[PDB]
């Protein structure tokens, strides 16, 4: 009885989501149509965290679909397992937001945000108790990041006492997907640290270099991209939706990953990720586990872990597992290299026990790293931003909505002080 | 109007099998199997060769000695058996 | 819902719209009479039962052009009074199309987009087609984007214009057209796309390899850049890009909006089966000099912006390497401020080959269109000329007899005179 | 993945070029339209749905040559833009494909070459196909090859040059251009395998035992000769001897490159029933001195190193026995600062047989590739007749007014000078 | 719990390890497929000191593949069992060396150490107690030989407590494969003589001499090479897979065959060994393998052991075998031939007994043998690579990667040093 409300912002946003409740709903076993076909009692018994009950046995799921360009709405709907979601949730626009931050929060924001927070109240007042929210966007474009930090920002107001779970889908160091991808992404991140309890960082090139050298896949498309995510979302609440030994929920990972309020970004791995070739020579033991979740690899953010030190890491293992090779291999990872990790914190890895292991498969983790090696990615991206803000590149354009100079100088002073605060303990 | 997204070349929409233990497969039929940019399933054509050529010698016959449940040379490097002179009866 | 209306003036105008509407035709399955046997909303609007009319005007001056669109294949598609005509033609003067005769058609003329205005549920921008090198293209052109400026204000009116090229040229009098069109299109216009003749030319004789290229074969190709563009609005992809989108992402400054223009795979029908046309290849092949659409080297100049269009079986990961590889490149050269120098858009539907067209069935095709320094060496071009002929004050009279005085062209051309100066400062390194 | 792009220049390059892929599509049992009814990926390359193009180009100033190709069987097997054309030919002048016509090609050339190198994936190496008697083969050859050493650096590049022969010759300023094409051979070649026509012509006359050989017959077993050596990318063997094998085991020294060639059963049809194909054999008629493509005697001269590639049913053992039987003969001669001179190759697959052709089926082939100082006496008589018509400026005027001037012949005829006291050298014991 | 990580390196490793584990995994009893199908409950008991534990009942190879060429990793994977082996550890590069020792100890080879020391150490962590590395390679080559010398020195450093047991074949006496076999063998040699902790010298013409002379075969394909080379590499590990009444392992045989750090280069060969015609007529008992062991015409290496005298013996009889006949016919073979053992050493021969013959043989025994008559193989690469060296031929394509003619100089003093110790303990 611990529910997430969940919100989708965006182009980035509805199509991660769209994956998202097609795989918690293939877990507990509701069917596209709304019916459940699951085959055990535990899976109907922790419904109540991501489905309403309605009348006739369908579920439907706590889920707002947010964007303003009418074209993604078209494609969640047509794509399977889309007519789970409530039609009162679809709620947007139709100006499209143009890949503008400023536009994004200011402008048509207005008119937007008044009519969403209606359907979020409706969606916390509903059930008894909350857990927090769940969101999901990119930081890179303006159609989930400024229209999500404008909702972020303002949730928070409302719901102060509960956890807000974003995934921010950063911007790339070898490509760009968008022309103004650090304007996008440092007034976001500006608008993160205050807002955001805790923020899980999600990038394309971490999962198309797992999507090669581990998967070994010969065409991912953005639906192989989605999957990898929304296998962490799951993964995430596994000791919310099913009972576990060591049960670690949504606040449970707030308190032991992060020292400090302005340190609460995360790289992320999901540890069985196999080929279809290795599937019978790799052998689903947890050392082996272990080495695959410590794997710079197999991260799926581009910060490389080598680089900085560990603050505090966290696990969430899935499965009939017993629960010395949980801490032994979380211990032998310690002493293995204690130089990558922080000195005064004695033992920074953390670990927590799920029984229920995901469909099919027999032993799984979730990994959750707080590590001092992303700065180097707020690094590039305040790089990045200088050098455009500077000449005032890409400007007229945001300047227009009614963002004036001083608020992109005060976005690079958060930037500049957020990443000497991870330097100031990795030294 | 939704058009169809581009087919995968081997049949495969939507990784389930991938991540998930279902339906295991041939360490064939992956992007590459070396160290990168490597076909695995697709390498240099097979020949039938020698070996299999020149009859069923292989020498696991010859190794694992099943005779007791041909020769090259008998006596002289130079000939080999069952060839001489023809036998003349009567 | 997304729409765009679509404003044709000129003989360029209307000739490129003849293959434009061609075009749009193919991908929806509407026959020239009318009637389809749902995403046509962006050109066609829904009209009774079972007939769509295209949301756009055809205006010019010279009724040649126009009625041969009434007696042509497509009679029964447009709606009569949407096609405007006149009594006389420009004669090549801007000064008839913007003063004398050119503001009896204009008040007609808005009354028509207004009506298209309020049958139309959103827009999202107009496309305006039309060539500074005649009096009508540079005269109408210039007024018609002025009142779509005060009647609809922050309206992206996405422009492609046609330019004079330097080694051939069809009209004498083509600088002073376009230097006087260009300082309205600079104030107007949000986002323009520059074509040149002699470019398409080449690309007709290299890549398309016909020796005698016709101008209805140079407008096939152009309509196909129209199309793939504007498929992300039509058809749904992995990536898409509205027209706000190319807006906000592609004019780094205000008055530094003139974007080139490139395809991928202009390839003729026996060539197509040969040519083994990847993701990568297509990529490389775009940001040659050769499938320029205008015949200005960008090897001269850095790239501020550049964004990519797909359309077809892109996987999201080919068009990610495609990105690493033209960047790591030392020949492609970028501003020294704008990493991000690139933009993709993946759309799902191939180009759809014009029957009987020179054009191949092609799977996979990139619609390039970049904002780069090397479009002032255009602009250096055509303000040369300019100061020849001004010199001498020729073919001056004729302007000026009919409305303009003699203030217009040195105002036009200190306008333009700092557009040059706004194209060095932009692209010098600080 | 191994893969090579093969280029022909000149005359003679597209004509073993076309000869060659007769061979190559029926190898892998390409059609000639190109479509097949991974050994290919040497070659062709996979395009679309069943297409099959070659990763080759046909470059020539005359385009009679290649028009050919554009109208034959293999009209749709080749893409149209590989096949480049020019307007004048060289016409037999080193200089007017070196300076004035060949830069109006060779960046056109370049250009294709740069998008067969992109398409590859892991390019192994290159074949040049030209001939040093013609203007074509040798100006554009040398201009090609300079930018092939600047574009892809330290990379394998294979050179099947035609000389001119001492007695047969069809030109008459082919001493000028095969000596000015040499010195590009010097500096930018890695591995150039000589041919000779006379030797070939030779070879047809008492062993195929055809008595009016054309063209078509001599290039046909040159196209199994390049098809040898280039098979251990195509199909597994014993012992794969690939591209970049021949350069660290047939170059002692860095001006050294020029090497000798010899195909071991050259039989016909009526004849092969008789005969004993043996491998034991077959490497006494690889090394026998009239069955080499170059008009050479390896007994005036000295084996620096050897290159043996065997073909088809070839165990392991007789191929060592062969190898051995050499040594112990005492006609033939091996360096002695080089004691390990054999290099074996061994392949599992028999060559094919074109339809038509003089050659018949057989089960077994060598191919032998030799560095010898034999080969200097190829560059001894060049200089002879070099030396007599620039001893009072004959056929100098043709070349005086295309651009180079009368100092490029000193340096061509000095540094092939110091090309023969290198060969000479190097024989010292 | 005395595990063997494999390593096989080029032409020669692969061809040679693809035959190896045909003759491990049948006497375990492994179908192709990779599971478990043997009768004896004998095979069961050790196998993890070559296979590693897999999910679904399979067993599968410790063995890492290493190539710079596609070639090979194609045709071990096209033979029978060539699926057994991970995907994982199929690790090369697209260059190859082209028989260029330092293309593939300098330039090529520096991209791949740190490429296949990674799988190294995988395999490594993975067993619990290493009981050596076993190394297959050649030493005319340049890719087995260049980039399988730096995997020594590299693996050396890492793991200095731990066997290593190379099984490198030696450039030929009398036909040459490759022509810069004398540059390639001596660069490698100098590269074993410090790092390698036992060699197993090994030729292809001494194979070529057994098998057409014992073996009596009219064309004995190149697989012939293999399966001698891989009854004799499980033939060292027999006591370590099976029980006996003696055992013997691979550091015991280390121990007693290697008096000098310096003198670890062994000449092996393979006793019982018939034609077809010869076996019904042959009374297989001990003392008919112990005249056919110390013959050399069934020795397998270049070198004839009459030249020179013998250092150290080893014998591991295999089979139910009468340890008193092993007694009387061990000490046999000393009193009749005194002449060919080293005077300083009483009880030169050592011996063992496992109680499991291979699949098929009654009775079954392996001989190596530490001799100075194998400074006549190392003296004739010695004098072949001087003869290259004073006229500097065929160095251009060594000293153009990095490469000066100083440890030219060098190896070819290790080699004058290494064969004048030998010669001195002749005397
Ligand atoms: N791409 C393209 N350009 C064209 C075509 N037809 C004409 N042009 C160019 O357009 C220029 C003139 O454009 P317009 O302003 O439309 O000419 P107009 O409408 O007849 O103007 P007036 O002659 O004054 O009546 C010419 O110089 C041509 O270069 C065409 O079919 N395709
Ligand atoms: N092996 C072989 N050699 C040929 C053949 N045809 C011509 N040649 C040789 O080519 C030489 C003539 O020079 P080429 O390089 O072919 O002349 P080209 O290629 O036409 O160049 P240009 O004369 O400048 O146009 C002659 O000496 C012949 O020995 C052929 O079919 N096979
Ligand atoms: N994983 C994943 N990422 C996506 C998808 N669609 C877009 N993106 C990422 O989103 C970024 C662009 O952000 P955008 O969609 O424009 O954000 P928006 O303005 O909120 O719509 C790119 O870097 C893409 O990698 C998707 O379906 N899956
Ligand atoms: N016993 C044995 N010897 C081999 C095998 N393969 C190659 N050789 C020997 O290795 C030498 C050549 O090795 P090479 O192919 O150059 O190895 P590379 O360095 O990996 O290329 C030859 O002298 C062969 O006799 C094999 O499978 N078994
Ligand atoms: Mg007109
Ligand atoms: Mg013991």
């Amino acid at each position: 009885m611990r529910e997430i409300v969940h919100i989708q912002g965006g182009q980035c946003g509805n199509q991660i989501g769209a994956k998202f409740w097609e795989v918690v709903s293939d877990e507990h076993g509701i069917d596209p149509t709304g019916t459940y076909h699951g085959d055990s009692d535990l899976q109907l018994e922790r419904i109540n965290v991501y489905f309403n009950e309605a009348t006739g046995g369908r579920y439907v799921p706590r889920a707002i679909l947010m964007d303003l360009e009418p074209g993604t709405m078209d494609s969640v709907r047509s794509g399977p397992y889309g007519q789970i979601f409530r039609p009162d949730n679809f709620v947007f626009g139709q100006t499209g937001a143009g890949n503008n931050w400023a536009k994004g929060h200011y402008t048509e924001g207005a008119e937007l945000i008044d009519s969403v927070l209606d359907v979020v109240r409706k969606e916390a007042e509903s059930c008894d108790c909350l857990q927090g929210f769940q969101v999901c966007h990119s930081l890179g474009g303006g159609t989930g990041s400024g229209m999500g930090t404008l909702l972020i920002s303002k949730i928070r107001e409302e719901y102060p006492d509960r956890m807000m779970l974003t995934f921010s889908v950063v911007p790339s160091p070898k490509v760009s997907d968008t022309v103004v991808e650090p304007y996008n992404a440092t007034l976001s991140v500006h608008q993160l640290v205050e807002n955001a309890d805790e923020c899980m960082v999600l990038d394309n090139e971490a999962l198309y270099d797992i999507c090669f050298r581990t998967l070994k896949l010969t065409t991912p498309t953005f639906g192989d991209l989605n999957h990898l995510i929304s296998a962490v979302m799951s993964g995430i609440t596994c000791c919310l939706r099913f009972p576990g030994q060591l049960n670690a929920d949504l606040r449970k990972l707030a308190v032991n990953l992060i020292p400090f309020p302005r340190l609460h970004f995360f790289m992320v791995g999901f540890t069985p990720l196999t080929s279809r070739g290795s599937q019978q020579y790799r052998a689903l033991t947890v050392p082996e586990l272990t080495q695959q979740m410590w794997d710079a690899k197999n991260m799926m953010c581009a910060a490389d872990p080598r680089h900085g030190r560990y603050l505090t890491a966290s696990a969430l293992f899935r499965g009939r597992m017993s629960t010395k090779e949980v801490d032994e291999q979380m211990l032998n990872v310690q002493n293995k290299n204690s130089s990558y990790f922080v000195e005064w914190i004695p033992n920074n890895v953390k670990s927590s026990v799920c029984d229920i292991p995901p469909k099919g498969l027999k032993m799984s983790a979730t990994f959750i790293g707080n590590s001092t090696a992303i700065q180097e990615m707020f690094k590039r991206v305040s790089e990045q931003f200088t050098a455009m803000f500077r000449r005032k590149a890409f400007l007229h354009w945001y300047t227009g909505e009614g963002m004036d100079e001083m608020e992109f100088t005060e976005a690079e002073s958060n930037m500049n002080d957020l990443v000497s605060e991870y330097q100031q303990y990795q030294d | 109007r939704a058009v169809a997204p581009p087919p995968d070349p081997k049949g495969r929409r939507d990784l389930f099998d991938v991540l998930h233990a279902r339906s295991p497969g041939m360490p064939a039929d992956d992007s590459w199997l070396g160290h990168q940019k490597i076909d695995p399933a697709r390498g240099k054509a097979h020949p039938p060769g020698p070996e299999q050529s020149r009859g069923r010698r292989d020498l696991t016959e010859l190794f694992t000695m099943n005779i007791l449940h041909g020769d090259a040379w008998c006596g002289n490097i130079l000939i080999d058996p069952a060839r001489g002179k023809k036998p003349v009866e009567d | 819902m997304r729409e765009v209306i679509s404003i044709h003036i000129g003989q360029a105008g209307i000739q490129v719209g003849n293959a434009c509407w061609e075009l749009y035709c193919l991908e929806h399955g509407i026959q020239p009479d009318g009637q389809m046997p749902d995403a046509f909303n962006t050109f066609f609007s829904e009209t009774g039962a079972g007939k769509h009319v295209p949301r756009c005007i055809f205006l010019d001056l010279e009724p040649t052009v126009v009625d041969e669109v009434r007696t042509g294949t497509y009679r029964q598609l447009f709606h009569p009074e949407q096609l405007i005509s006149g009594k006389e033609d420009a004669a090549n003067n801007f000064a008839r199309g913007h003063y004398t005769i050119g503001k009896e058609i204009v008040d007609l003329a808005l009354d028509r987009i207004r009506k298209l205005a309020d049958n139309c549920t959103g827009l999202q921008g107009f496309l305006v087609f039309n060539a500074v090198g005649g009096g009508t293209g540079s005269g109408l052109g210039s007024l018609l984007l002025e009142r779509l400026s005060v009647d609809y204000g922050k309206k992206s009116k996405l422009g492609f214009t046609v330019y004079p090229s330097p080694q051939v040229s069809t009209a004498v009098v083509e600088p002073y057209n376009s230097v006087l069109s260009t300082h309205s299109l600079l104030e107007h216009t949000d986002v323009a796309v520059m074509l040149d003749n002699e470019a398409i030319y080449d690309i007709c004789r290299r890549s398309l390899d016909i020796e005698r290229p016709t101008y209805t074969n140079l407008n096939r190709l152009i309509a196909q850049v129209i199309s793939s563009l504007t498929a992300s609005l039509r058809f749904d992809g992995a990536l898409n890009v509205d027209i706000t989108e190319f807006q906000t992402n592609l004019v780094p400054y205000p008055r530094i909006h003139f974007m080139l223009s490139s395809y991928a795979p202009i390839i003729s029908a026996e060539k197509a089966y040969h040519e083994q046309l990847s993701v990568a290849e297509i990529t490389n092949a775009a940001f040659e000099p050769a499938s320029m659409m205008v015949k200005c080297d960008p090897r001269h100049g850095k790239y501020m912006a550049c964004c990519l269009m797909y359309r077809g079986d892109v996987v999201p990961k080919d068009v990610n390497a495609s990105v690493a590889t033209i960047k790591t490149k030392r020949t492609i050269q970028f501003v020294d401020w704008c990493p991000t120098g690139f933009k993709c858009g993946i759309n799902y539907q191939p180009p759809t080959v014009v029957p009987g067209g020179d054009l191949a069935k092609v799977q996979r095709a990139v619609c390039m269109i970049s904002n780069s320094t090397a479009i002032g060496e255009i602009f250096s071009r055509l303000d040369h000329k300019f100061d020849l002929m001004y010199a001498k004050r020729a073919f001056v009279h004729w302007y000026v007899g009919e409305g303009m005085e003699e203030g217009e062209f040195s105002e036009a051309r200190e306008d333009l005179a700092a557009l040059e100066k706004d194209f060095e400062e932009v692209g010098a390194e600080s």
